[PDB]
RNA sequence: CUCCUAAAGAGUAACGGAGGAGCACGAAGGUUGGCUAAUCCUGGUCGGACAUCAGGAGGUUAGUGCAAUGGCAUAAGCCA
RNA sequence: ACGACCAGGGCUACACACGUGCUACAAUGGCGCAUACAAAGAGAAGCGACCUCGCGAGAGCAAGCGGACCUCAUAAAGUGCGUCGUAGUCCGGAUUGGAGUCUGCAACUCGACUCCAUGAAGUCGGAAUCGCUAGUAAUCGUGGAUCAGAAUGCCACGGUG
């Protein structure tokens, strides 16, 4: 159905629909699953409403929504004012962790331009 | 990513650290430890920090405490 | 007419000594909601204009409007006359049914909540914002949905500033960022 | 065909100064009922200088199947 | 001084072009649980078991081993059962944010690895072009040198074939 997760989850097995949430994983899928009380391998739908309840109130623990999309805003636009060489690297479209630029930085760099 | 037993800084760096803020506002700090870890009483100072030919003047701030100082002194020119 | 029977009790006696009025009718009323559905895009196929008017249908229980171009304008290259976009406008206690859905139903449900802004008014008291998503209504199923286009909420008050105008809606507890 | 030359009735020439027509429409005709613009400002999903929405300003600077002139709110303009 | 010492920086840049590789685009596959079968090597400022703590990288304690004895060291493809059911997906892992571990005086430029989160391109590749004749090609793991740390490279080893 609907999480506190706005995001509407497929109907499929909950660890894997669960993982639609922006913030949640496989690791956290299974932990909220675990933490809850459902099994991982059944689907949405046969999930009683109150069951659903219960899988918002265990995802309301974590960081994950818009929220969380704030929150990395948040950490690059200060690196960005900070004027470091992260920042830097940020806000040229550069890759940032020391990969190299002469070739494949074209995740970073996009499609090339002659 | 230094382990968690503690953040290094140059002893030289530290005792001028020290000598600055108990004398008050004083001039830019001329310091070649790029690899110092900026702690929260730098706060206030301008350390000038070497970049391999100049002394790039950084007015340190609350946000910047944590980082390396040589992350604020870019060592290659690109345009 | 939830609010409706909340408005003649509760928030006039607030506002009446708020701005110390002399007269009730000098309170600020609530006229009408418009719901405006400006697809643009209709010009390259009209099939999607009517199921676009038929969310709108759901929305507020009335039969929507299609507003037409009034001058031709080639920057969108359309031609005066041309169907561009749907309108409902909400008077009444439909108004008011629909006045309770969204701010306890409309409000709890938006994306990334961060609440609405206090600046949004027109200057002389009449308050205007637009959501960018249609499924935030209960009517309008997930299930059915062709497309994510928003639309644009507009309230018509009879307030002379937009003080007088952010006191009215703020009694029926509005989110103000 | 329209304006000016044309000398405040009409008319008035030049290889004088400027523009148009050789159609269109069974509705763009008749009638009854209703309606009132341009532009700009403010606010507002995509939406932008410019689309649709709301409000204010404004008062016909708009509109009239087409040139110009004279008209047009009782509208001759717009809708059924 | 074109000699010598030092600190910091660079050799790691980045519109772009090429060579050589790794990982993929999936169902002859991904994931989960269970389980089978190697060879060749290295080790004393070294390999480091067992046990305890940690989700993990690792940490503490502490045997044995100059080694057909001890350690690295659990081979993986495979096989059994379950699931996914052709979708940019339970494919793919790039990139990025946060939190850490270890080496090292010191991980900013510019290390490797772990955890959580995110989830680019990519659905088999134009002209053209390469290797390979049998335990070969293809595919799957393992080890060593250099080395404080830093292998998708190099050199070697076996499995299926």
């Amino acid at each position: 159905a609907r999480i506190a997760g706005i995001n509407i989850p497929d109907h499929k097995h909950a660890v894997i629909a669960l993982t639609s949430i922006y913030g949640v994983g496989k690791t956290r899928s299974k932990a909220i699953l675990a933490a809850a009380g459902i099994a991982e391998d059944v689907k949405i739908s046969e999930l009683s409403e109150g069951q659903i309840d219960t899988l918002r109130d265990e995802v309301a623990k974590f960081v994950v929504e818009g929220d969380l999309r704030r929150e990395i805003s948040m950490s690059i636009k200060r690196l960005m004012d900070l004027g470091c060489y992260r920042g830097l690297r940020h806000r040229r479209g550069l890759p940032v962790r020391g990969q190299r630029t002469k070739t494949n930085a074209r995740t970073r760099k996009g499609p090339r331009k002659p | 990513r230094s382990l968690k037993k503690g953040p290094f800084i140059d002893l030289h760096l530290l005792k001028k650290v020290e000598k600055a803020v108990e004398s008050g506002d004083k001039k830019p700090l001329r310091t070649w430890s790029r690899r110092s870890t900026i702690f929260p009483n730098m706060i206030g100072l301008t350390i000038a920090v070497h970049n391999g030919r100049q002394h790039v003047p950084v007015f340190v701030t609350d946000e910047m405490v944590g980082h390396k100082l040589g992350e604020f002194a870019p060592t290659r020119t690109y345009r | 007419a939830k609010l409706h029977d909340y408005y003649k009790d509760e928030v006039v006696k607030k506002l009446m000594t708020e701005f110390n009025y002399n007269s009730v009718m000098q309170v600020p009323r609530v006229e009408k909601i418009t719901l405006n559905m400006g697809v643009g895009e209709a010009i390259a196929d009209k099939k999607l204009l009517d199921n676009a008017a038929a969310d709108l249908a759901a929305i507020s229980g009335q039969k929507p409007l299609i507003t037409k171009a009034r001058k031709s304008v080639a920057g969108f290259k359309i031609r005066q006359g041309y169907p561009i976009g749907c309108k409902v406008t909400l008077r009444g206690e439909r108004m008011w049914e629909f006045f309770e859905r969204l701010i306890t139903i409309a409000v709890p449900r938006i994306r990334d909540f961060r609440g609405l802004s206090a600046k949004s008014f027109d200057g002389r008291g009449n308050y205007s914002m637009g959501v960018r998503e249609q499924i935030i209504f209960p009517e309008i199923d997930y299930d059915k949905v062709d497309r994510v286009r928003g639309l644009d909420i507009t309230i018509t008050t009879t307030a002379k500033s937009d003080e007088e105008g952010r006191a009215l809606l703020a009694a029926f507890d509005f989110p103000f960022r």
